[PDB]
């Protein structure tokens, strides 16, 4: 039943009727501008235990502020021996590299650090990267294409999420630290793969983290190793926050469980800025992996080489860490004391909870769901579903009122302690638009090896009183 | 103004200054215009160029 | 022997080191000032071609290479498997990479791999020191010996000669190390920000000419993590076919529709804009939410400039937005060094977003973005790198601030202009001499990158090895980076080189090219329409005076 | 699955490659292919004539009869072109994530445009070669039939409006979508 079915004069009418949208929406800029005004700024002195800060365009100034918002833990890069190596290199090498990796870019100090990392961490090779934020999304896509299988945890960080989106492969999720969910999921995938009788076996990976960035938990490595060999998978572990703080010496997560890295883990991603004290990152693995990254990684091939003084300082730190292991022992004693001081308090049970392991050097605090529902009247499950719909529908404006109220309340806790007691504790900084998995606001208190137990104890009591007074 | 740099004397200019050029030129023309350098162990492909012997005989 | 040696620094007097890193001008007649084009549009570029037999020989060579490579792969992987244990399944596990996706690297480039990844040492100034190595098997593994020899530098991104270990910048960096440690606390949102960051941002904003600017630690991350902040699946991006991989990665992460237009073709761009405005989104025909145009200032592989006024008038007429990258144009192009905007005289207010990198000219590592006030205020809250990544170290900030202040003229008077004049004169002289000899040279008259075409694939290793034997460092590129017919050698000029070094390079290059028969000019390079096969002495005698005149350059 | 990126291997006598989705087509094919761009370039049309002349001269250097020489040169040229273009599927270098893993080089020419001058030339060459070659072995009917069969079945049928994105599962379970 076939049914019965433009002029150039009206083409310009369509062009003139087009009304484009602004590049950036300024409607909600004013209401969300308090974050910039509350950012501390250090004045002419390095970030250390005692600092002098100014906020809100030099309007307010504080002197001798106890610092608890620094990611540096070992504090070995401020010592005299490291400063001697840094100054000598500049006089003989300069500050810049001036060249890519493949065009006269290696200055025979980059090769030395690659050898040092493999011997210290017990692997076969290493590859250096300019920035840690651009390491995971540059190595994972190189070994995965369409038709592959990736199994990931439901609490991974944003940089890991970016890698899985660009990987262009099937992605599955299992419950947070649940081997029953993982083992059940793997069995079905293997059986259907055998049933289809594919000509070749595709690549399969497992993605997890050592110490989680948003919660502070651990991963049960002995269980994962047994399952991956049983079902013929591969393990991918990110160790940004677990190298230098776990183990007798600081080798990483494998030394904590008394294992071998050559067989337990296949890909390791780390950062040199958290504990070592220098910019950059690295990826650890075997020889066949490394040769493919020299030509298959976009970040490695299409970027300038890392400066020279950063490389030399890290090698000195690694040599010092091998001889003596007193910095790690001091860090672990303080971390255990900090966790127990916030977990054995009966006055904070009905207000906040602790979601961190004792071995972690950062303590995370979150509001109880009963208290959040009483005041703000919203649930994390409800918050997740609202943002998911907005992203799919591609709306220009993404503003949620109950979410903003909690952020302001947590800022009041931070501000109250600093003004009255001169203690600086930070707040977790996240962007809700870019997230894909559920997340909630929290607080953070850090520790390092340059502190004294008496000073830390007084700071803990002050923050506990600050929370109660605000609530 | 002195720098720690060594200058390589140029051939045909203060190198040979202080019957065979035709053969060298012909060899360079034969070699560089054909695909030989990116080959390994394949110097035996020159044997395939025996067509000169085949076309040498006339009538 | 297998491991790369660690070289002990040599002991030399100060003057020898300064001469090694930076040259001293001989006469004041080797400087040139760059004029500004007020109302002269860029003419369409003209290219030159070699005769047909070069192309036919190239095609035959590639055909033979492909046939023998595939035959070798098949026979070797069928008749034996013990040696090829990295490309077959083992204990039920797939291999790391695939056979077909890595054919070129293993079968063509591996035989000439000695020309890539050359270790060096010391400062990358006028003379660069290299470590010797001995090739084993067929470029499989190398053995190193304790010997280091200097070489002339023509392969490093050092335009204004800021890669020095003796000067104001080094002292500033050392003082910064003394005051601020090399430690960075964390992300800029939490603890990372200090006063030096604000000083650098304000100074950059004042130097470029916009209202405000931000700083970053890596140039790649500036592009890779930017477009997702204000683009979505209902926007269109029109970009040139020749853009860096960072832009493509950022757009892929964003998810917007991508349409490309041919390089140097404005009519096709206008047609594409009109058609995309009329048609709308696929399958629904709703109008596009917004349209963004991406372009780059100077293209490094060809040394050609983009036509800015045409893009500005097109975006003003059709209500679009513009994005300009200035990695190779900042600090080295223009009467002062502002960029292509100063060359063309276009006000910076027209361009919505500007970008740059400090590695190519200022001898540091980082990047920046410059825009209006409200755009930056929103992007600061909406960005990912600010609140998830590390922060810039202090010595790099000190080096960048010192370099920008020196170029601006606040400190060390009479240095930036002299460097700019040196680099302009060097580029013009080298390009004119190379064209007069009989070679093929691409690009505009004043461009630090000089690409010389070497068509036959077998002529790259020979040229590179002969140049290395004569103590000159060169960089060669080939397929698939460049088209199949056209393979080229890239020259990067510096302000530290001297006319005597240029003469030395010209003599050696001319004789090597005569040996390898690389002179193929069809007469379209000459302004008088005749073939040019001169002598080296005549060129050396006449070119430096005529280098300043602008009537000897076709484009 | 949260992404659902899988390759199908449906088995049938006649099947076609499914149309690409929005993400695979409108976004993952944006940069130059670098595998089919060299066709519309300089010196890409005379090289076939040069190859034909070289093959004919190489066979004539042996000193055989014209009939065998011309039959062998026709078969060799057609078989070589088929092996180069129609047999292999994919690309030797990673493009984005494996976007062109279901198509040959012939389908990728000129962005899947059905009628372009280069395609017309590539179709015209075998016919003219056959007309020039048949004049030496018209007497033998078996060789004439063999040459006609080779030309029609290898050098004519694939280069047609039909048999575009056409796969047959007889020699192996092909992959579509
Ligand atoms: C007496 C007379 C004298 C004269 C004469 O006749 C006889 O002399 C003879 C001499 C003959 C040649 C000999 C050899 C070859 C190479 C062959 O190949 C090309 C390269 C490959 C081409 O591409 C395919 O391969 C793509 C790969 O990605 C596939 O991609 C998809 O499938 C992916 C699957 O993963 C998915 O990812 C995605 O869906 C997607 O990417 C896709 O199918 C297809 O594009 C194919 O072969 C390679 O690939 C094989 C598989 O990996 C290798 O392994 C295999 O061979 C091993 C050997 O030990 C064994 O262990 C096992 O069998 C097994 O492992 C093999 O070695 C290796 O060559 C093509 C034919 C040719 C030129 C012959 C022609 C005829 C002659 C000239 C005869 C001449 C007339
Ligand atoms: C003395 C014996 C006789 C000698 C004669 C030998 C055979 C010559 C016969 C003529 C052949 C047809 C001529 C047409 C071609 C004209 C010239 C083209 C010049 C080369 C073009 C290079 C293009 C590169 C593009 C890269 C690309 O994308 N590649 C792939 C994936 O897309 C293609 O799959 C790939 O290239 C083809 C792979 C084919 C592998 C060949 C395997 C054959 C093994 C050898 C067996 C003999 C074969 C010949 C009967
Ligand atoms: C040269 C260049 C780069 C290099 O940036 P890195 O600082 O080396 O990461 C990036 N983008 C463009 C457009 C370039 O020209």
């Amino acid at each position: 039943q076939q049914k019965k079915s433009l002029s150039p004069q009206e083409i310009d009418a369509l062009i003139e009727d087009w009304e484009p949208e602004p590049l950036v929406d300024p409607s909600a800029t004013d209401e969300q501008s308090w974050r910039v005004a509350k950012t501390p700024v250090t004045m002419e002195m390095p970030i250390q235990n005692h600092i002098t800060i100014t906020r809100n365009n030099l309007q307010e100034k504080y002197t001798n502020v106890f610092n608890l918002a620094s990611n540096n833990f070992l504090q070995l890069s401020a010592t005299e021996p490291v400063k001697e190596v840094v100054k000598t290199t500049i006089k003989n090498y300069g500050v810049g590299a001036c060249g890519p990796a493949g065009f006269y870019g290696n200055q025979d100090v980059h090769y030395t650090l690659e050898y040092d990392l493999a011997q210290f961490f017990g692997t076969q090779g290493s590859v250096l990267y300019g920035q840690d934020f651009c390491a995971a999304p540059s190595v994972l896509p190189a070994f995965t294409k369409r038709g592959d299988v990736i199994v990931a945890d439901d609490q991974v960080s944003l940089p890991v999420q970016n890698a899985l989106q660009l990987s262009r492969s099937t992605v599955y999720y299992f419950n947070h630290n649940d081997m029953n969910s993982l083992e059940c999921l793997l069995n079905e995938l293997t059986e259907q793969e055998k049933l289809e009788k594919l000509p070749a076996i595709p690549r399969k990976f497992i993605v997890t983290e050592g110490i989680f960035h948003n919660s502070g938990d651990l991963a049960p490595l002995p269980e994962l190793t047994k399952l991956k060999n049983k079902y013929k998978f591969r393990l991918f572990v990110d160790e940004t926050f677990s190298i230098g703080v776990l183990g007798a010496t600081g080798r990483g997560l494998s030394e904590h469980f008394n294992m071998d890295r050559a067989t337990a883990i296949d890909i390791t991603v780390g950062s040199m800025a958290t504990a070592l004290g220098s910019t950059g990152g690295f990826v650890l693995g075997d020889s066949v992996m490394c040769l493919h990254q020299r030509i298959g990684s976009n970040a490695y091939c299409f970027s300038a080489c890392l400066p020279a003084y950063t490389v030399t300082s890290v090698s000195k730190v690694l040599k010092l860490m091998d001889s003596n292991n007193d910095a790690v022992q001091t860090l672990q004693k303080l971390s255990k004391s900090l966790h127990d001081s916030f977990a054995s308090d009966d006055s904070l049970r009905s207000y906040v909870i602790v979601t961190s392991s004792p071995v972690s050097a950062v303590l995370h605090l979150q509001l109880t769901p009963a208290y959040r529902s009483r005041k703000f009247g919203y649930t994390c499950e409800q918050l997740f579903e609202t943002m998911s719909a907005l992203q799919k529908k591609s709306q220009t404006n993404k503003f949620i009122e109950p979410y903003e109220e909690e952020e302001k309340f947590l800022q009041s806790i931070v501000d109250h302690a600093l003004i009255n007691y001169n203690v600086l504790i930070t707040r977790n900084t996240i962007v809700l638009k870019q997230e894909t998995l559920p997340i909630v606001p929290s607080l953070k208190i850090c520790c390092n090896a340059a502190m004294s137990p008496e000073e830390l104890k007084n700071a803990c009591e002050s923050v506990k009183q600050s929370i109660l007074a605000c609530c | 103004h002195k720098s720690s740099m060594v200058y390589i004397p140029t051939t045909k200019e203060a190198k040979r200054r202080n019957l065979n050029t035709i053969e060298e030129v012909v060899e360079k023309l034969y070699w560089t215009y054909y695909i030989h350098l990116p080959f390994y162990l394949m110097a035996s492909f020159d044997s395939f160029f025996l067509h000169v012997f085949f076309l040498t005989i006339f009538s | 022997y297998t491991r790369v040696p660690l070289c002990e620094p040599e002991e030399l007097p100060d003057d020898i080191q300064k001469e090694n890193e930076y040259g001293t001008l001989d006469s004041p007649g080797h400087l040139y000032q760059v004029k500004s084009r007020h109302g002269k549009p860029l003419p369409e570029p003209v290219v030159d071609t070699p005769p047909y037999y070069i192309s036919l020989l190239t095609y035959l060579n590639y055909l033979i290479l492909i046939i023998l490579g595939h035959v070798h792969d098949f026979l070797g992987m069928t008749f034996q498997k013990n040696k090829h244990l990295d490309l077959l399944e083992h204990d039920g596990l797939a291999p790391w990479f695939s056979n077909f996706e890595s054919f070129y690297v293993r079968r063509i480039k591996m035989r000439i791999d000695d020309c890539f990844s050359r270790p060096t040492t010391g400062v990358p100034g006028r003379f660069i020191r290299c470590i010797d190595r001995i090739s084993h098997n067929i470029n499989e593994y190398f053995t190193y010996s304790g010997a280091v020899y200097p070489c002339m530098n023509l392969s490093s991104y050092n335009y204004l000669g800021f890669a020095q270990s003796k000067g104001q910048c080094t002292d500033a960096a050392l003082e910064s190390v003394d005051k601020y440690s090399i430690q960075s606390g964390g992300p800029r949102a939490q603890i990372g920000t200090t006063d030096l960051h604000i000083k650098a941002e304000k100074l950059v904003a004042r130097f470029i000419g916009k209202e405000d600017a931000l700083v970053f630690s890596m140039g790649y991350g500036t592009n890779a993590n930017l477009f997702n902040a204000f683009l979505d699946k209902k926007c269109l991006v029109i970009s040139d076919e020749l853009n860096h991989t960072s832009i493509r990665t950022g757009v892929r992460l964003s998810g917007a529709a991508v349409r490309t237009f041919k390089h140097g073709d404005m009519v096709g761009l206008e047609k594409l804009i009109r058609e995309q405005i009329v048609l709308g989104q696929p399958k629904t025909n709703r109008p596009w939410k917004k349209i963004l145009i991406c372009a780059e200032g100077l293209f490094s592989m060809e040394g050609t400039l983009c036509n800015l006024p045409k893009l500005v008038e097109l975006k003003k007429k059709y209500k679009c937005y513009l994005f300009i990258d200035e990695a190779h144009s900042i600090g080295a192009m223009g009467p002062t060094g502002r960029g292509v905007c100063e060359i063309f005289g276009v006000d910076p207010k027209d361009v919505d977003i500007l970008m740059g990198t400090f590695t190519k000219s200022f001898g540091a590592a980082g990047g920046y973005i410059a825009a209006d006030q409200w755009i930056i205020d929103r992007l600061r809250l909406d960005l990912t790198t600010v609140s998830y990544s590390e922060s810039m170290p202090a010595p790099v900030l000190a080096q960048t601030i010192s370099s920008l202040q020196t170029i601006s003229g606040e400190i060390c008077p009479g240095q930036g202009t002299e460097r700019l004049q040196r680099i302009a004169f060097n580029s013009r002289y080298l390009r004119l001499a190379l064209q007069r000899l009989g070679f093929i040279v691409y690009g505009v008259a004043d461009s630090p990158v000089i690409p010389l075409l070497l068509y036959c694939p077998s002529k790259m290793p020979a040229f590179s090895r002969m140049m290395l034997q004569r103590r000159i460092a060169v960089v060669v590129v080939a397929y698939p980076a460049t088209p199949l017919i056209e393979s080229r050698v890239r020259f990067c000029m510096s302000a530290s080189l001297t006319k005597e070094d240029i003469d030395y390079l010209l003599r050696h290059v001319s004789e090597v090219g005569d040996k390898l028969n690389l002179k193929s000019n069809s007469g379209k390079s000459s302004y008088d329409g005749k073939r040019q096969r001169w002598d080296i002495e005549e060129v050396i005698r006449r070119t430096p005076e005529d280098c300043k005149d602008d009537k000897y350059f076709v484009n | 699955p949260v992404t659902d990126h899988r390759r199908r291997r449906a088995a049938a006598v006649i099947s076609h490659v499914e149309q690409e989705t929005f993400e695979d087509e409108n976004d993952q094919q944006m940069l130059p292919n670098m595998n089919a761009t060299w066709v519309d370039q300089r010196g890409a049309w005379l090289i076939h004539i040069v190859v034909i002349v070289l093959l004919r001269l190489f066979y004539s250097l042996f000193g055989s009869t014209p009939k065998w020489t011309w039959t062998l040169t026709n078969m060799t040229y057609i078989i070589g072109f088929y092996i180069m273009f129609h047999l292999v599927k994919g690309t030797p270098f990673d493009f984005n994530g494996g976007a062109y893993d279901n198509l040959t080089m012939w389908e990728q020419i000129n962005d899947e445009t059905l009628y372009t001058p280069t395609r017309k030339f590539l179709l015209i060459v075998p016919i003219v070669l056959f007309l020039i070659s048949n004049q030496y072995y018209r007497n033998d009917m078996t060789l004439f039939l063999s040459n006609l069969a080779v030309t029609v079945l290898i050098g004519v049928v694939p280069k047609l409006g039909i048999t575009h994105r056409l796969r047959i599962s007889i020699p192996g379970i092909t992959g579509r979508a």
